[PDB]
């Protein structure tokens, strides 16, 4: 019932020799005038976008907080001595950091030393192309303290005690803007509040909180946030090599041989947070330093 | 062994009724005038089974449930909910915190399939239920001699052997054997198919059981007369009893638009099957695993089979269904609706499907001029001449010298379709007096009559003397009716425009040739006379006689013939003549006597002028028929005497070179023959029938059609169709309606397989080039069993493009209803063109949200991942899992509804196979409401609050509606311009490969 | 700020389209 094979008016796979040119022929132009037409869409479409702005940016309304370990399930479960257990974790964390050593940042022409204290919004005239490639703020390893990258101590981070550095999502043309008066979650932590976007970890019930015993943050000057003079983002294609700001977090005390859930809370006002979107202002950890 | 049962059934019956009255009562052991004694009833009664046919096989109620639930269609759809479970069987095992799709999927298939057949189930339990509601027959009791005594009892309550005495009006309980009758004139119409009203005789006459009149048969009124007779065969074992016991035992077989869903499953399985294994070679040689590899090939055979297309199906079926029972053309085989549609050879009966058994006046003689009376059984024909003074003569003869009228309840009835008690021909001369000449009420009393005389056996006249009417005082009137030859020759006056005359051979002759072509023609003549007693020689009052004939029996004034015949239902001819149109070849398949079956064929249509049989060339040329050759004869008549003798190659011939055929005095066992021969050679045939001898005919055949309320319960049973309002008209809406629904399936199915290819082209190449998923499931769901279910059935009420009932039946081998053409539209160029558009919506939200189309090259390995928060766009920003998440499902709902765009024009271009859209226009309203309602239902599916935490299906920004605007037009136009090549260039490569 | 889409707004149109293209397509199909 599969004979189709061949039929004495020269028969292939169901039909003739001309009838296969033919239609083979019909498909080819068909086909390629089709894939003609959608790439001649898909370039008026590419003509209607513009290279320094995307045409929409409220899908990224409350901008997201990674950190260096991009763990499996944000966990992070290790042993103290092992180094081994940890390679996964220091890895990602050097190759992370290897773009801001100082020798990455050494030509002037592309680089501006900002400053070593915090200091207000940085706007770099308007986003169009009529100015040349914009300046990007220097951010050296050693602003984070104690978790700074190769300069004295390698330490990867571990031979007990872990870093968790936390960074805000990068954000064309966002402004951040830190709280003011109404204040019912700003701890104390730091003094300063107008030209720097504070972030704090907790734990994240009775359990936890208590479980994770001291956390001592790292940043510009001393500040646990980020620097307002490294914002607005102006686009990839106007800041090549752009380095968002970093915020080192140390977890002292904790408990070893226990799996213990941390949440790292971004404030401000143009930060945003979401019940389905864990990492939409806020972050989370599950650490574990099993001995 | 039941196939040597089913044989036994088929051959012709054998019976004892050439027995010697001695003979006979020998043989069971009966008194001929006393019957038998009530205790030995109870030795019968309680031996072989009470007088009643065993009641049909009943299938409860579960087993139509199941019977839908599985099905062909739906065995296609079980597979694929069955491989939506493997899969997600072997997808378990594997991933890490797997997905519901697969799981969704399958049980939403199987939901489908219980919808489905519950909707079937109701729709075919409805035909049924009103099918009951129509069949109430009740109990009919025999009166029977018993112990010498007269007593009515039960019909089933009758035994094998006893004296049985039947009335004029009473029905033949059980198979009789006649041993003294009165002029009893059973109606053998629903059994052995005899029009004219057969007399039974006790002497036996033709060897044929059937044939024979010392026999009274089961379900056969008495309509005159009385009768005595010895049951013979009882219950199951009657004659009848056997032929509905055979009916009972055959195969239906399988419907000619079965087939056509079955080809159709196998091409959508050989597409389903090929992508897979085609896609599993290129998903292994590129870079997956056999883990992987299987779940594809699972997921693209699933994908690749129409979900929706069930119930579009079965509603599009449903609808012309409904169409039908409007016009009480009812189906109770759902699928049973398309089968005219293919029909190309309709076998039919004539004593009650094409005629309206009902002896009625055809034709009267009246001053040498024949009169056509109106045969139509609604009085819708043209009326005969009645000025003349001859009329009135002959319609007095009529009316009085006539032995009954009407009965009691016969008054709000219509003339025609009232009962009446006497001879038919009675029956048939009054009904004509009753349109034509008034009343016959007080016509007949008016006229009071003395002596009447009725027919004898010696001497054979019917007369009656009765007084004369109103002041012209020739005092009496004497009127006799009877054989034309016989009142000829009584008779010496001839009433002529008004005036006597005499008997001169001249007119006499000019009476013969008249007698002759009244019964050429198919008719029984009636002579009827009368004379005015001179009241000068013979007193005006008393003055009659009885034993030694006074009244002048001859000289007697002859007025006219009266002829009649069952004649053809109203619509009949023109059905005939429209189903010849269409080229279905018309076969009369009747068991009463060819000289009646040609004439009737003749005057239907089955038999053309010009066209001669072997007989009429052999009459022209005085000639033997041995002598003519039977390839110079078109059409023939085939005498059942003759079909017995015949072997299966011989039917054969007989089918092949004669166009016009009639097979005339043919067993019910006979007529399966005719039709099992008939499908020998491929060709589709239904069968319509009224009668029990109809039964093993209209079960067999495809299709059977019975008459609502003129076929008998037993054929209406074993039937497909039922004509409600027996209208024969109905066949010829049956076929349009058929083929119709045939086209506009093949344009419902087309429209919903182009859409499997935008729908699964997106997980396709999600696989292919490692980008992020374009289309969801929940969309899909949304498209195939959402939106394009109104579509695709309100293309079922599209209407003809061409004059349908023009073009040749269907040809199964053929002409198939899903062929390579409809594959290469949908699959090949239109639904190519639907993938590309979605592309393009899909491109262009992306890259306006910053991910340009180059950007998403291989991203979907960081872009399914829900710990990877930083991915980057082309711009340099970075989105979290659920942001970019929601941009694929803000991205998914504007490819559903892309596909809606796309499916407007698609729509409108499978709207027609051939003829332009504005040739055909855009009438059908319920596709106008289809595109209104499938766009706010796509609408709505987006902008309504909570379907992003439902459905996860994001409103979209409105210039998004637009993105698939030219593509829809790009479509139309297309197809526009190829429909009118197709129109202008009717020659090859546009109609071999495009047309579906 | 350009981070904000009046997303109730295009919403509600796509309600009232909703709406008012099935009332159409009830009329068309219930016409008289
Ligand atoms: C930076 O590193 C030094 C290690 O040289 C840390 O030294 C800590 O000194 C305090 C004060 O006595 C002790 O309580 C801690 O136990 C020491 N830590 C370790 C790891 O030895 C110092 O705290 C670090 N941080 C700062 C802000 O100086
Ligand atoms: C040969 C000629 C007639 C074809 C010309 C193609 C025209 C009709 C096509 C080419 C590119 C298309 C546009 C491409 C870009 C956009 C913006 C997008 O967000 C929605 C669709 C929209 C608005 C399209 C409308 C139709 C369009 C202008
Ligand atoms: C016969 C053919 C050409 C008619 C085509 C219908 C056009 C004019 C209609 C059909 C559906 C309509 C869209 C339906 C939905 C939306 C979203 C809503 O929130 C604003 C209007 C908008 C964006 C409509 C624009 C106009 C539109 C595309
Ligand atoms: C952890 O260490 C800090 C050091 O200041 C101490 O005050 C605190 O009580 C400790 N908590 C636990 C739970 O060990
Ligand atoms: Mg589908
Ligand atoms: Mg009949
Ligand atoms: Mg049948």
């Amino acid at each position: 019932k599969k004979f189709i094979w061949n039929s004495e008016k020269k028969e292939f796979l169901g039909r003739t020799g001309g009838s296969w040119f033919k239609i083979l022929l019909f498909y080819v132009i068909f086909y390629g005038c089709l894939a003609g037409i959608f790439i001649g869409t898909i370039q008026v479409m590419l003509l209607t976008i513009s290279e320094f702005k995307p045409t929409y940016q409220d899908r990224v309304a409350p901008p997201g907080l990674t950190q260096i370990p991009q763990s499996q399930k944000t966990e992070i479960s290790f042993r103290p001595n092992d180094p081994q257990s940890y390679e996964s974790y220091v890895v990602s964390i050097v190759r992370f950091l290897e773009k801001y050593k100082d020798l990455a940042q050494k030509d002037d022409m592309i680089f501006e030393d900002c400053g070593n204290v915090p200091s207000e919004l940085k706007e770099r005239g308007e986003y169009n192309n009529e100015r040349g490639e914009r300046k990007v703020c220097r951010f050296r390893l050693e602003w984070l303290g104690n978790c700074s990258g190769l300069n004295d101590e390698t330490y990867g981070y571990k031979d007990g005690k872990p870093c968790v550095i936390i960074k805000l999502n990068r954000v064309l043309g966002f402004k951040p803007k830190p709280p003011k008066n109404e204040s019912l979650e700003t701890y104390p932590v730091m003094k300063y509040n107008p030209y720097v976007l504070p972030v704090h970890c907790t734990g994240k019930r009775d359990e936890d909180k208590e479980k994770v015993g001291t956390m001592e943050y790292f940043g510009l000057g001393g500040y646990p946030g980020f620097p307002l003079q490294y914002y607005p983002y102006y686009g990839k294609l106007l800041q090549p090599k752009y380095l968002q700001p970093l915020m080192a977090v140390q977890f002292t005390n904790l408990t070893m041989d226990t799996e213990i859930r941390i949440e790292c809370k971004a404030y401000g006002e143009n930060i945003g947070y979401s019940e389905k979107d864990r990492f939409q202002g806020r972050f989370d950890v599950k650490i574990e330093v099993k001995s | 062994k039941e196939r040597d049962m089913d044989e036994l059934k088929k051959e012709v019956s054998m019976d004892d009724h050439k027995l010697s009255l001695d003979e006979l009562h020998r043989k069971y052991g009966t008194d001929l005038s006393r019957g038998l004694t009530p205790a030995r009833a109870a030795e019968i009664l309680a031996r072989d089974g009470p007088n009643a046919l065993t009641p049909p096989p009943t299938t409860p109620e579960w087993v139509k449930f199941c019977r839908q639930l599985f099905g062909g269609f739906s065995m296609l759809l079980w597979i694929g909910a069955i491989l939506c479970f493997l899969a997600y069987g072997i997808q378990a095992a594997t991933e890490e915190e797997p997905q519901n799709d697969n799981l969704y999927l399958g049980v939403v298939l199987s939901a489908v399939v219980i919808i489905t057949g519950c909707f079937s189930y109701y729709q075919e339990a409805k035909s049924s239920k009103i099918m009951e509601s129509f069949k109430n027959m009740v109990p009919q009791q025999a009166l029977v001699i018993r112990n010498g005594e007269k007593m009515s009892i039960n019909a089933e309550e009758v035994v094998v052997g006893d004296l049985v005495e039947v009335k004029g009006g009473d029905r033949i309980p059980a198979d009789l054997r006649i041993i003294s009758a009165n002029g009893c004139k059973v109606d053998n119409s629903s059994l052995t198919g005899e029009s004219e009203p057969q007399t039974r005789s006790p002497d036996f006459t033709n060897e044929n059981p059937l044939e024979t009149r010392n026999i009274a048969f089961f379900s056969t009124n008495c309509v005159e007369g009385t009768a005595r007779g010895i049951v013979v065969y009882t219950g199951d074992r009657t004659v009848m009893g056997r032929i509905a016991t055979l009916a009972s035992g055959l195969e239906g077989g399988q419907t000619p638009i079965a087939a056509e869903i079955e080809h159709f499953i196998h091409i959508i399985t050989g597409v389903a099957v090929f992508l897979g294994v085609s896609f599993f070679i290129l998903s292994l040689i590129l870079e997956y695993t056999w883990l992987e590899a299987v779940i594809f090939l699972i997921g693209i055979i699933v994908a690749n089979v129409p979900e929706g297309l069930l119930a579009t199906v079965t509603v599009c079926l449903t609808l012309t269904a409904k169409r039908m029972a409007r016009k009480n053309c009812l189906v109770k085989n759902l699928e049973a609706v398309e089968t005219l549609g293919s029909t190309s050879t309709i076998c039919s009966d004539k004593t009650g499907t094409l005629t309206q058994n009902r002896m009625t006046v055809a034709h009267m003689w009246s001053d040498n001029q024949i009169h056509e009376a109106d045969t139509t059984e609604n009085q819708s024909g043209v009326s005969f001449d009645k000025t003349s003074a001859t009329w009135l003569a002959l319609s007095r003869i009529a009316g009085l010298c006539n032995r009954a009228v009407f009965q009691a309840n016969q008054e709000n009835l219509p003339i025609l379709k009232r009962a009446v008690a006497g001879d038919a021909s009675e029956s048939a001369l009054l009904k004509c007096i009753e349109l034509c000449c008034g009343s016959v009420k007080e016509m007949r009393e008016r006229y009071t009559k003395i002596v009447e005389i009725p027919f004898n056996s010696t001497n054979k006249y019917q007369l009656s003397i009765h007084k004369n009417p109103n002041t012209a005082e020739p005092r009496h009137l004497l009127v006799m009716k009877g054989a034309p030859e016989r009142i000829l020759d009584r008779c010496s006056s001839i009433l002529i425009h008004g005036k006597e005359q005499p008997l001169d051979e001249e007119l006499k002759d000019a009476f013969q040739n008249a007698y002759l072509e009244l019964g050429g023609l198919g008719e029984r003549v009636l002579g009827f006379c009368h004379l005015f007693l001179p009241d000068e020689q013979f007193p005006e009052g008393f003055q009659f006689d009885t034993d030694d004939v006074n009244f002048p029996l001859d000289n007697l004034c002859f007025v006219g013939l009266i002829s009649m015949i069952d004649p053809p239902r109203a619509a009949v001819p023109d059905a005939v003549g429209k189903c010849r149109s269409a080229g279905i070849k018309v076969i009369m398949v009747t068991g009463d006597h060819p000289i009646t079956a040609k004439a009737i064929a003749k005057g239907v249509g089955i038999i053309s002028e010009g066209n001669e049989t072997v007989e009429d060339i052999a009459a022209r040329l005085n000639i033997p028929v041995s002598q003519v050759n039977p390839r110079d004869a078109k059409a023939c008549v085939v005498h059942g005497s003759d079909l017995k003798d015949m072997t299966s190659e011989q039917l054969d011939d007989i089918l092949k070179y004669h166009t016009e055929i009639v097979f005339a005095r043919t067993s019910p066992q006979q007529k399966l023959i005719i039709v099992e021969g008939c499908q020998r050679q491929g060709a589709i045939v239904a069968v319509t029938g009224d009668g029990v001898n109809d039964s093993p005919a209209s079960k067999k055949a495809d299709i059977g059609v019975a008459m609502g309320i003129a076929g008998s319960d037993v054929s209406k049973q074993a039937a497909d169709m039922i004509l409600l309002d027996d209208n024969f008209a109905s066949i010829v809406t049956g076929v349009e309606e058929g083929r119709l629904i045939f086209d506009n399936l093949k344009k419902s199915i087309a429209y919903t397989l182009t859409s499997n290819i935008p729908e699964i082209t997106p997980f396709l190449i999600f696989i292919i080039a490692n980008i992020p998923l374009p289309l969801g499931t929940v969309t899909i769901l949304c498209i195939d069993l959402g939106t394009d279910m109104v579509p695709a059935i309100s293309l079922a009420y599209e209407q003809a493009e061409s004059d349908i009932m023009k073009r040749q039946p269907r040809n199964p081998k053929t002409d198939k209803l899903v062929n390579e053409q409809l594959i290469s539209m949908a699959y090949g160029q239109i639904g190519m063109i639907q993938a590309l558009g979605g592309f393009f919506t899909y491109f262009v939200i992306l890259a306006e949200n910053g991910f340009l189309p180059i950007h998403l090259l291989g991203l979907r390995v960081n872009w399914d991942d829900r710990w990877i928060n930083d991915v980057e766009d082309s711009y340099g920003q970075q989105w979290t899992y659920e942001q970019r998440k929601i941009v694929e499902f803000t991205c998914h709902t504007p490819f559903f509804v892309t596909i809606v765009v796309v499916q407007w024009a698609d729509l409108v271009i499978c709207k027609t196979r051939r003829n332009s859209v504005f040739q055909q226009g855009m009438k059908n309203k319920i596709l106008i409401f289809g595109l209104f309602e499938e766009t706010a239902l796509a609408a709505f599916l987006s902008y309504c609050p909570g379907m992003g935490v439902a459905l996860r299906m994001y409103p979209l920004k409105p210039t998004w509606w637009f993105c698939a605007f030219p593509y829809s037009l790009l479509i139309f136009v297309y197809d526009e311009v190829r429909k009118l090549i197709i129109r202008r260039r009717p020659g090859g490569w546009v109609e071999k490969e495009t047309y579906y | 700020d350009p981070f904000y889409y009046d997303y109730e707004t295009v919403r509600n149109g796509g309600l009232i389209f909703a709406a008012l293209a099935f009332i159409v397509g009830l009329i068309i199909i219930l016409s008289k």
